[PDB]
């Protein structure tokens, strides 16, 4: 409702309800995306594209660039967030307090080992660290923290901490 | 390799069908990424490069240099200013450490509006 | 169904978002669907609509009235004005034949510069 | 070289040549890239994407889009038409001759069966009636019509007539 002590507490509100229940990616890791996105980017890394040499570097045949990751769990054209990601109500909450600008300003994703084609993978998310009221070059706001994680079935295969800023222009 | 180890440079020119091309594989349906209209009403001067084609050019870049056998454990990005239409980024690369078989690299996007984006890559030979 | 059947209309909006994701989605990065100013560069007004896109839509449109149960023969275009961003293209149908359980329907997409496109279509039931 | 009945001698040479050999697609039909197209044309059929739905229509299980059939073969970013495509001599043939401008008037495809995803398709591009000059709103021109037949190893599933005009501005 009304104030910092009150977003607080918000804050604390949505955290308590937990992460995201996992959400299955639209299609598995497979080799139509993988060349679109080695097309598109200009990567020509063989172990994206040939089984062969997805084993001179020690790979059982082709992997999917570990950079994808986010791509197959991707909302797609016209996408709705489910409503327990935590990233909703906090955008909600912070719109509200007339912090209405936001900037992505830090993207860090760990990759606990390469995936191949045919893996299906699911996307957990939790809100982290909510920091602020801070001055900054755009004006007073709020750095938030959400903490991504990617399983197969129940297999940690990667995660990612981003952080935006919510901000008053 | 050793720290202080210098990648060859890499620059791009971010036309627009490289901005969609990308933004669309990535699966990025923004607006900002293809629609010139969108962006500008929204603030921007153009389109402008999404974050997730970032990361996968930072970790082009350094298997770029490292080459197939190359293990990326982990991609950092510190975001900075827009990368529009018609600009050129050129990414420069510095290994920063090594230990245990386990290398660091720094890398900086650099464009006309200056530093795009700064990333720490980590990862096996 | 009979001879002289209309189908229900269908209005489809060309915001960029639709024609840039229509025309990658048919693997067709040809600058007109996407990249206005090369469009305007070759003379165009704006970003266009693509033709795999117009065979796309036509398939829907009677797919969408047949139902699923369909088998598409043949689609047959005649190319007219282009469709714009931000142009809004309005399919009519009309049921020309029906002979041996063999369809045909001919279709007509109207835009503000006027027939965007001409089909016949053949189907089963 | 030199006039109308040169063009004419031309086009017989380029027919004598004979179709393209044909080329490989450079995925399967495979699901996410069906799952892309339905995305964006809208086209909300269920035997595109639901096996069960793909069967009370009469279909083995979930089949690609007829009007896809181009999608699997098209060239991708920056990619170059092989030499033994006809499509290559016509246009450079009539360029020289001053018929710089270029528009598609007709595209007829014809589907003889529907395609399941893992088939893979090749095409082959043919020359077929070229026919000129004609006085047209764009100027004099000639309409130049190519005849591409879609395969599943040796067996014809699918076809396009497309017509060009190139004309004199
Ligand atoms: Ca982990
Ligand atoms: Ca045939």
């Amino acid at each position: 409702m009304t104030g910092v002590s009150d977003i607080q507490e918000a804050v604390a509100q949505i955290k308590a309800a937990g992460p995201s229940k996992p959400r299955l990616a639209r299609d598995p890791v497979n080799q139509p995306m993988i060349n679109n996105w080695v097309e598109a980017i200009g990567d020509r890394n063989p172990i994206y594209v040939d089984d062969a040499a997805a084993r001179a570097a020690g790979h059982p045949g082709i992997v999917a660039p570990p950079a994808m990751i986010q791509v197959w769990t991707m909302m797609g054209l016209g996408g709705v967030r489910p409503k327990d990601d935590p990233l909703g109500p906090i955008i909600k909450l912070f719109d509200d307090a007339g912090y209405i600008g936001v900037v992505a300003t830090n993207c860090e994703q760990t990759y606990h080992r390469y995936l191949l084609p045919g893996e299906q993978v699911s996307i957990s998310a939790e809100l982290g660290d909510v920091v602020g009221p801070k001055q900054t070059a755009l004006g007073e706001g709020w750095f938030i923290n959400q903490h991504i994680v990617w399983q197969v079935g129940d297999e940690d295969v990667a995660e990612m901490n981003w952080r935006i800023l919510k901000f008053k222009p | 390799t050793v720290v202080g180890a210098v990648l060859p440079e890499l620059k791009l020119y971010g036309d627009p069908t490289f901005i969609v091309s990308t933004a669309l594989a990535t699966r990025d349906f923004q607006d900002v990424h293809h629609d010139r209209d969108k962006a500008v009403a929204q603030g921007s001067k153009d389109i402008f490069v999404n974050i997730l084609t970032d990361t996968g050019l930072v970790q082009r870049y350094v298997t770029d240099w490292a080459g197939p056998s190359a293990l990326i454990k982990s991609i950092g990005l510190r975001l900075g200013v827009p990368w529009y239409a018609y600009d050129t980024v050129t990414f420069s690369g510095e290994v920063t450490a090594v230990n245990d078989g386990l290398i660091t690299v720094k890398v900086v996007g650099r464009n006309t509006l200056g530093d795009h984006v700064t990333a720490t890559v980590e990862l096996s030979m």
